[PDB]
């Protein structure tokens, strides 16, 4: 019983009914959490933790910006919607969940055959660091160049003087 | 966006409706209708009408204007010249 | 590496948190057993906000100026810098001297932004009010 | 197309600087003093403020010289690089390069020199640094490693050219020269 | 040279005291840096050596003769732009001090120049995403450099959101290609050009089409260019098109290997709509920068017809058109900044508000320029007649070469439409000329002691004081005569375009 | 030549060999056109997605359905729960059907 | 349900809600990259995935700063 | 793995706050789980209808191609 | 490295549930044209204890099998079946000898490894007794290639890293050999 379906259905229901900005940043948290958990199992545990390390810090900075901008607008603005139409919209979106139309690729399972040739076994993060600092060191240096531009960019935009 | 959308006829029409909710002497109100004589308003009755007119158009008469206004037409002229829409939040305009 | 034991712990932790709330909801005596002031949803004098005794203006959705907003924004580029050091942590030996130099040059670029922040004084707390002494001068004729 | 002999497709940083001609230092010096001169020239063309000439402050002159110092060196570095690539007349550089390589070969030493980088890193470093001088105007990147991917054959250093008979250099076979790929994989084919 | 000198300028600017004079002198330092960068690039990069194409930095970047020409153009046009902020444009402190107020002006420009030059050189989908964001972020910062301006910050907010969506589309296209093939290097992808979904590259072009204001995504570009200051609009409306169009030509060069007819029709459909909006859009407008934004959209459509054809004549057409349009773009905005000194001073109906950021904001503010400055008015007239396409100006040959590539490749519908669009756009082009000169004979016997230039004090009443500074006037004079006298050296310049090869060889 | 298809341990993965043979064929001077390398390109794409092999499995399953063959009679035995990879299923001589320990290795 | 542009309703009616939408959209591309890289056993795709996370974080900081200054300008009299 | 611990709390708090809204979502979730678990084939039919109406190669379309080939190959042999 | 794959057992059953993993068995043996071989029956701990003894005894067969793989040009699994069976029999012979000549010393070593996280540094006392017994009865010596003979870590007198908890059986056996063998 894939419980990931139920969690996404609940998340999608609140996306259509979210009114204030606080409910929107809560939607973002309710989006990263299914991504991290579904990454923690199945595909990649490494990037599930990397998503938590980086995006959670961004969420707090996002949240503290909301406290400086909320201006009573959505605390009294009315919304109409309707319970019946919201469920109908979510039901129709539930009907089609096939992102690809290659039936053979989606219905036939495959296996891999492991080999003992790799006596030197290390984590994927070490291999990423091996290539990032040697093969693609230019990308790493340009990324630091972009980070430098952001630091200068933030100061000039925000600082009054 | 932030600009007046009033007209002399609409302002006069709503000014008459507000003034007809009081115990004025005459229901025939035009630009030249005076508060003191035609409407029979005293000191406090006139100030009640002025504040009531403030609530309708979301404007605030200054002290000098309110202490010297005589006719309804002067009220209409003040509303046209000074009315502005209230500034909205950042989300209302750019979204 | 088997993580079935870990999964059971995570399940228990989630259930454990609900036990604390469930116990508190089922242990407290009913309002009728207490002074019987009714449900909390009606006791508005209790469910209202706390303002040290005196009620004040209700500013729940008013804007809140933040004097460290630039420090908050500068956190994100520096957080990415620290995160980008993770690949070098577990690959320090394999990259050898070449990766060490690349890792130093990576930090030598971000140190320019660190120097820029030091000179621009962008880390200081911003204040609306300023305290300046005024020299008293006499316009003698 | 004016083409000359290829010396080194990825010359080392020290090799490029050593092979500087007297004109290369001359262009380096002109770049160093040109940038302060341009600030003087710009003020003469149109003063920064007012209508009369005003010398730029010494603080501007100091930073302008530093900018010109790196600008002049980069220009000189590019000019010397083309001689290794063969895009420019390099008969002086060919003769000097051949003498150094033959001397290293006679000593059973690699002309490229010993390296701290393993076989993968030496190849990786060459890929990053090769032809990087084409973007030297955008951002710097230099060959500061002793790799073996220089786009030349050491066999061409065995043939004797004019003016080299008196060098009296004896050249052993390449398989007996240390720190060469053809003389490392003796026991294992995957380990040097 | 750029990267090393940028770091020195960043540290130096934060150390010295905050003043308008130091900022202007630092701007001149940035001018020297770009000039030194041009000299270094010309010393090592030649057209003949780069004809084959040379890989760099583990094949992440690939430079050829086609790419090298645009890089040289980018450096040259950036030099002419820095002259605006490195020297006086009007000679008046109340007007010129805006350019000297922000110290990070020269720093942000140097950041963007690095992005602009490297973008056509990208040879990997990973570095493509990195560089396109490096260029995009620098444009957002420059749009928001005047953080005390409500319109500047609003435009940057609009620019950030639209560009971020385009970046997502670009990232989504590259990720989809990686999923199909598993490769990130473009040359490796070219091995499977016949086995990957070629419409995924159309998704990549859609993201690039947004960043150049192509229809139907034109609306944000017109709004941003009109609200942004004239000194900022002059840069952000031209520089992104120099690099992205060059990259689009390379991508379309790879797409034409499989020659997907459906791909061409979709791009033709967008070009057709852009010519309609570009021509009819500017007919009813009152702002000069709004008019130029529609003019920018129309001219990009003309270049895209050459790009879509992607033949030998297209290389000649695109290289010539992009060079001459940039010179015309600089000349027009240079004149607009200068002529602000002839604005009358009030001493009111319509309650017109003019700010220091955009002193020239309406087309009718150019009235009586024929009387105020006859040489500047003719220089503007030559530039406008070039945009129209009147021969033998530079603009005619640009449209002449574009028509050659379009009709040779069978784009009969687009060629006829582009000529109808040219005639429609001539209406609003002629309106600028009408405002300048059509009332000269009635206002010749008029008195104007209330102009902005009249507020400038005299030195000694005997010095012949020029109304315009030496540098900006000389640039206008040089660019105007190059546009006018292109027939003298037209044959040799096209011969230079003959030698610009994109893997043609033989 | 940049590295592509690198395994999780720094070496070539399963499909690098297919990719390497494609590059060698395309960059070989003896070839006049890229037609001889077409078969090598299909193998590399088959290595990653196995789309043709999955299609072959689709036909075999569909063909057996019309013949009335039971899937459990011509298929391969499988276990869905890792804790039930018992020693009886593994065929051990004294194999029991009690569940195996998979909590902590 | 996607072709009728249903996602335009799921996005809230605030400027910061547009920012959240962009972060989710970019995050979807990164998840897809991790999905392809993990199946292929390709660390190059994981290098791409890490770059996309770092670059997207830079984009959020720049956009927030513009939005912070935009909100500052309206409440900038500060006469008190 | 954080959703594992969070899921009991959010689900309980969902029904406590919106019991009817949560019931419809949970009921819809369970219905499509029963359809897939009991092999009722409701979702498969919708997927087949979508592929047929949008021009996609369908399960029956792929099988018909095999039948045409099989008929052709058999005729060639005989 | 605990990265999830499609080639072996993953970290938890939740990964199996998301992947819908089927643990598939095959009931068919190798075809009769391929000669049958006796598979090695040693588990992880005995194999790690005898790793250097298999290498010393079967070095030429290990190299020949691996040289067959490289020279097969992608057809390694099929072509090198003959070379594979030589390694399996040679490796089995080493384990058979260890169970007939050094069973007490062999079992003491790999039971220490099971007691100490299968780390070589934590079972030096048991390994030294095993190494001495194998040399005196099989003429096989543990050797670590690429380093000088005296700089081998297993022969180091005072290692920096030592086991936290002593193995009592190893301690008793080591003392029984110190006093008796070295009088
Ligand atoms: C050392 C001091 C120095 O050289 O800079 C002078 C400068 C003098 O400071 P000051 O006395 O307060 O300035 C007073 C006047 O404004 C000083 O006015 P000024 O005009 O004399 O200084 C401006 C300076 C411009 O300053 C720079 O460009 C320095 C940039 C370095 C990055 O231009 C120059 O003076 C040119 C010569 C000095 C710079 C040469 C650097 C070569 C590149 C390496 O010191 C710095 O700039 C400090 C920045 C570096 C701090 C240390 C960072 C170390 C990072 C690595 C640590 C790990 C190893
Ligand atoms: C958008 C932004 C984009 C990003 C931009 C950010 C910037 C990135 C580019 C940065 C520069 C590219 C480097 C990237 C990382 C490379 C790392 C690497 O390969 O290290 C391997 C390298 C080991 O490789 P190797 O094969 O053993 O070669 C040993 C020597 O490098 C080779 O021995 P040698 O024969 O060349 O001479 C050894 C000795 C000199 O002793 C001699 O005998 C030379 C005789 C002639 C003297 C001529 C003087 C020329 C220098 C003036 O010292 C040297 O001259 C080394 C040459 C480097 C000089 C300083 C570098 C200036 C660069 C500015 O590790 C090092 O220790 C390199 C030392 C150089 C200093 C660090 C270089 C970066 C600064
Ligand atoms: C983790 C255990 C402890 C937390 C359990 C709390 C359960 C509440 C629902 C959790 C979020 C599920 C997904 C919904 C997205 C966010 C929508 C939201 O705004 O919160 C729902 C909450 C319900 O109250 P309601 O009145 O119905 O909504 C307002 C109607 N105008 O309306 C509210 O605004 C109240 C918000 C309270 C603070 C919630 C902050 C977000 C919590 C996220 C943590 C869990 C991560 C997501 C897990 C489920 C993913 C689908
Ligand atoms: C070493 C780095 C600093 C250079 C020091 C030499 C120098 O700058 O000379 C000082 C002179 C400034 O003159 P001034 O300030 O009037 O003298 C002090 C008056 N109390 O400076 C000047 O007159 C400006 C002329 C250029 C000064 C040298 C600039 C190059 C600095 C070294 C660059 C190395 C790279
Ligand atoms: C500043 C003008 C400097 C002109 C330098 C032109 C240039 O970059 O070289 C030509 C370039 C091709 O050069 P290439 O083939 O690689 O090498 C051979 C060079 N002899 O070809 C090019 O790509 C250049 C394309 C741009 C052409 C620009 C033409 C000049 C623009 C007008 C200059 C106005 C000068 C104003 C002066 C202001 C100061 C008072
Ligand atoms: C002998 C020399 C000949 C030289 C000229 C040759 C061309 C002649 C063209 C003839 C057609 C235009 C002349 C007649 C149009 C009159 C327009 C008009 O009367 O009103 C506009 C009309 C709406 O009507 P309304 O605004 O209510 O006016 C009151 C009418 N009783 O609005 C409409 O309904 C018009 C239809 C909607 C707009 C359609 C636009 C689609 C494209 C039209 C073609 C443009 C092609 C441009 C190609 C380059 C750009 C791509
Ligand atoms: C289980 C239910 C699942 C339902 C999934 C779809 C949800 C509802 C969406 C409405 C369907 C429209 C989209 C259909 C797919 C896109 C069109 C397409 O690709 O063609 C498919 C359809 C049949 O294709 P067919 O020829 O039979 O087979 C292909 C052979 N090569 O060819 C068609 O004729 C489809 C209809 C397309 C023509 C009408 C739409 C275009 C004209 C109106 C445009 C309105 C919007 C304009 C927006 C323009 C923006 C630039
Ligand atoms: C661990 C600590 C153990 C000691 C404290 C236990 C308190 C719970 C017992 C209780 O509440 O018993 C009294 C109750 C009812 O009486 P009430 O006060 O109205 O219940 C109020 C509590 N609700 C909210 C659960 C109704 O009786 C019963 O039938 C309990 C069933």
């Amino acid at each position: 019983m894939n419980l990931e379906i139920l969690d996404l259905s609940i998340l999608g229901f609140y996306s259509l009914i979210s009114s204030n900005s606080f409910e929107s940043i809560a939607i973002l948290v309710a989006t990263i959490m299914p991504v991290i958990t579904e990454l923690w199992y199945n595909y990649s545990q490494l990037f599930a933790l990397l998503y938590t390390l980086i995006y959670v810090g961004a969420v707090v900075i996002l949240f503290v910006f909301i406290l400086s901008v909320i201006n009573e607008k959505e605390e009294y603005e009315y919304e109409y919607s309707g319970l019946f139409i919201l469920i109908l919209v979510l039901l129709l979106d539930d009907l089609d969940d096939n992102e690809s139309n290659d039936n053979d690729y989606n219905n036939v399972y495959i296996t891999d055959y492991a080999d003992w040739f790799n006596n030197y076994n290390e984590s994927d993060l070490s291999v990423i660091g091996n290539l990032l600092f040697t093969e693609y060191a230019l990308l790493l240096l340009i990324i630091s160049f972009i980070l430098l531009m952001s630091i200068i960019g933030l100061i000039l935009i925000v600082k009054k003087d | 966006q932030s600009a007046s959308t009033l007209t002399k006829e609409d302002v006069l029409t709503r000014s008459v409706s507000v003034l007809r909710g009081f115990e004025v002497k005459t229901k025939d109100i035009d630009l030249q209708t005076t508060f003191v004589q035609d409407l029979g308003m005293d000191s406090l009755d006139l100030n009640d009408a002025l504040v009531a007119l403030e609530e309708e158009f979301d404007v605030v008469f200054d002290d000098k204007t309110a202490n010297e206004i005589k006719t309804v037409g002067e009220v209409v002229d003040f509303v046209l010249a000074n009315y502005l829409p209230t500034e909205q939040s950042i989300n209302h305009t750019i979204r | 590496m088997l993580q079935d034991l870990f999964n059971n712990y995570v399940i228990l932790v989630g259930i454990l948190g609900l036990i604390f709330l469930g116990v508190n909801y089922f242990i407290v005596e009913s309002p009728r057993m207490d002074e019987n002031n009714g449900n909390i949803s009606d006791y508005i004098e209790k469910s209202g906000p706390f303002e040290c005794g005196f009620s004040s203006f209700e500013q729940s959705h008013n804007p809140i100026p933040i004097a460290f907003i630039l420090v908050a924004l500068l956190f994100l580029p520096f957080d990415l810098e620290v995160s980008s050091m993770l690949p070098y942590i577990v690959s320090i030996y394999s990259v050898g001297i070449y990766g060490l130099i690349i890792f130093i040059l990576f930090l030598l670029i971000l140190i320019v932004g660190f120097i820029y922040e030091f000179n621009t004084k962008s880390l200081s707390i911003t204040t609306i009010l300023h305290k300046k002494n005024k020299a008293l001068v006499k316009n003698l004729y | 197309m004016e083409t000359y002999e290829l010396i080194d497709s990825d010359p080392k940083f020290s090799r490029v600087v050593r092979y500087f001609r007297p004109s290369d230092y001359l262009t380096w010096a002109l770049g160093t003093i040109g940038a302060p001169g341009l600030m003087v020239l710009f003020e003469k063309i149109e003063p920064a403020k007012g209508n009369t000439f005003k010398m730029p402050p010494p603080s501007i002159m100091r930073i302008a010289t530093t900018i010109g110092f790196f600008g002049g060196f980069y220009y000189a570095y590019t000019s010397s690089t083309k001689r290794f690539w063969g895009y420019s007349e390099n008969a002086k550089e060919v003769a000097k390069d051949r003498y150094e390589v033959k001397k290293a070969l006679s000593e059973k030493k690699s002309p490229y020199g010993s390296s701290l980088l393993n076989p993968y890193q030496q190849d990786m470093s060459a890929r990053n640094s090769t032809n990087s001088q084409l973007l030297l105007a955008i951002f710097p990147w230099f060959n500061v490693a002793n790799h073996q991917s220089h786009g030349i054959d050491l066999r061409k250093y065995y043939e004797v050219r004019d003016g080299e008979e008196n060098w009296n250099f004896t050249l052993p076979p390449l398989d007996q020269v240390k720190d060469l790929d053809v003389a490392q994989y003796k026991e294992y084919s995957n380990y040097p | 040279m750029l990267f090393t000198s940028l770091l020195l300028i960043i540290v130096y600017g934060s150390l010295v005291n905050k003043s308008h004079l130091l900022t202007k002198l630092i701007n001149r330092l940035g001018l020297i840096i770009i000039i030194y960068t041009l000299l270094i690039h010309l010393n090592i990069n030649t057209l003949e050596n780069l004809s084959i194409g040379i890989n760099m930095f583990n094949n992440l970047l690939l430079i050829n003769s086609f790419n090298n020409t645009i890089i040289e153009l980018i450096l040259i046009i950036c030099i002419l732009y820095v002259l605006l902020i490195s020297f006086n444009i009007t000679g008046l402190s109340i007007i010129d001090n805006l350019n000297y107020s922000k110290r990070t002006f020269i720093v942000i420009v140097l950041f963007n120049i690095i992005g602009l030059t490297l973008l056509p050189l990208v040879n990997d989908i990973m570095i493509l995403f990195i560089i396109i964001e490096l260029q995009s972020y620098s444009l957002y910062l420059l749009t928001a450099i005047f953080n005390e301006s409500h319109n500047s910050t609003k435009s940057a907010l609009y620019y950030f959101i639209v560009g971020s969506i385009a970046s997502f589309i670009i990232l989504d296209a590259t990720v989809s290609i990686y999923d199909d093939l598993g490769l990130t290097n473009i040359q490796y992808i070219l091995m499977y050009i016949d086995k990957l979904e070629i419409f995924d590259l159309l998704c990549l072009l859609f993201g690039l089409f947004i960043k150049i204001g192509l229809a139907p995504f034109y609306s944000y570009s017109i709004t941003i260019y009109s609200l942004s200051p004239t000194i900022i609009t002059n840069y952000i409306s031209l520089m992104p098109k120099l690099s992205i169009l060059t990259l689009i030509y390379i991508i379309m060069h790879y797409i034409n290997i499989v020659n997907n007819t459906d791909l061409n029709y979709v791009i033709s459909f967008l070009i057709l709509i852009s010519m309609f909006i570009g021509s009819f859009g500017g007919l009813n407008v009152i702002r000069i920068k709004t008019l130029l934004a529609y003019s920018s959209l129309l001219n990009v459509s003309y270049m895209l017809l050459a790009i879509l054809s992607n033949s030998n004549e297209s290389i000649i057409a695109y290289i010539y058109y992009i060079i001459q349009y940039s010179l015309t773009h600089i000349n027009i905005f240079s004149i607009i900044l200068v002529i602000s000194i002839y604005l009358p001073i009030m001493n009111n109906m319509l309650n017109v508000m003019i700010t220091k950021y955009s002193p020239i904001e309406y087309i009718n503010q150019l009235k009586n320029l024929f009387i105020n400055n006859i040489f500047i008015a003719i220089a503007l007239c030559i530039s406008i007649f070039s945009l129209i396409g009147i021969p033998p100006l530079t603009g005619f040959y640009g449209k002449y070469l574009v028509l050659i590539s379009g009709l040779n490749n069978g784009y009969v519908l687009l060629s006829i439409v582009l000529i109808i669009a040219s005639s429609i756009s001539t209406v609003y082009y002629a309106t600028i000329l009408k405002v300048l000169s059509f009332d000269t004979l009635s206002f010749k016997d008029i008195i104007s002691n209330n102009l902005i230039i009249n507020t400038s004090p005299e030195n000694n009443n005997n010095e012949i004081k020029p109304e315009i500074s030496n540098v900006i006037s000389y640039v206008i004079s040089s660019l105007t005569l190059i546009i006018l006298l292109i027939i003298i050296q037209y044959e040799n310049i096209v011969k230079g375009a003959y030698l610009v090869l994109l893997y043609n060889w033989v | 030549a940049p590295l592509q298809q690198v395994g999780r341990h720094g070496g070539p993965n399963k499909c690098f060999g297919e990719f390497q043979r494609v590059v060698e064929c395309m960059t070989n001077a003896k070839h006049d056109s890229y037609e001889p390398c077409n078969n090598l390109k299909n193998d590399y794409l088959e290595c990653r997605k196995h789309k043709v092999e999955r299609y072959k499995a689709f036909l075999m399953q569909k063909h057996a359905e019309e013949l009335g063959k039971d899937p459990e009679e011509i298929g391969a035995p499988f276990v869905r729960k890792r804790r039930f990879l018992t020693s009886k299923t593994l065929g051990l001589v004294d194999g029991d059907d009690y569940e195996i320990g998979v909590e902590k290795i | 349900m996607d072709l009728i542009l249903l996602m335009l309703v799921a996005v809230g009616l605030n400027i910061i809600d547009i920012y959240i939408m962009i972060e989710i959209l970019i995050m979807g591309c990164t998840v897809n990259t991790i999905y392809s890289a993990s199946l292929d056993n390709d660390m190059i795709g994981l290098i791409y995935s890490l770059i996309q996370i770092i670059i997207a974080g830079v984009e959020s900081a720049i956009g927030l700063s513009i939005l912070v200054n935009y909100n500052r300008i309206r409440n900038s009299e500060e006469i008190e | 793995p954080y959703l594992v611990a969070f899921r009991p709390a959010v689900l309980v708090f969902f029904f406590i706050r919106q019991p009817i809204g949560a019931g419809l979502l949970a009921g819809g979730f369970l219905f499509w789980q029963a359809d897939r678990h009991f092999n009722f084939g409701i979702r498969d039919n919708i997927h087949n209808f979508k592929q047929t109406i949008l021009g996609f190669p369908t399960q029956a379309s792929k099988w018909e191609t095999f039948k045409q080939v099989d008929a052709q190959k058999r005729a060639q042999l005989v | 490295s605990s990265t999830h794959t499609n080639d072996s057992l993953n970290s938890s059953n939740y990964v199996d549930k998301l992947k819908d993993t089927h643990f598939v068995f095959e009931n068919d043996k190798l075809p009769s044209e391929i000669p049958d071989v006796e598979e090695v029956g040693a588990t992880t701990a005995p194999l790690l204890s005898a790793a250097y003894f298999i290498g010393a005894k079967c070095q030429d067969y290990n190299d020949d099998f691996m040289l067959c793989q490289k020279e097969a040009k992608g057809n390694g699994p099929i072509d090198c079946l003959k070379e594979g069976r030589r390694v399996t029999r040679c490796a089995s012979g080493v384990l058979k000898d260890l169970n007939t000549h050094c069973s007490d010393e062999f079992r003491l070593h790999w039971q220490c490894l099971s007691f100490s996280n299968l780390e070589y540094k934590n079972c030096r006392k048991a390994e030294s007794l095993l190494n001495k017994c194998v040399f005196e009865k099989m003429n096989l010596v543990k050797k670590i290639p690429g380093i000088p003979e005296d700089r081998q870590i297993h022969l180091k007198q005072n290692p920096v890293l030592k086991p936290v908890a002593l193995h009592q059986d190893s301690e008793v056996a080591f003392k029984k050999a110190q006093n008796e063998n070295s009088i």
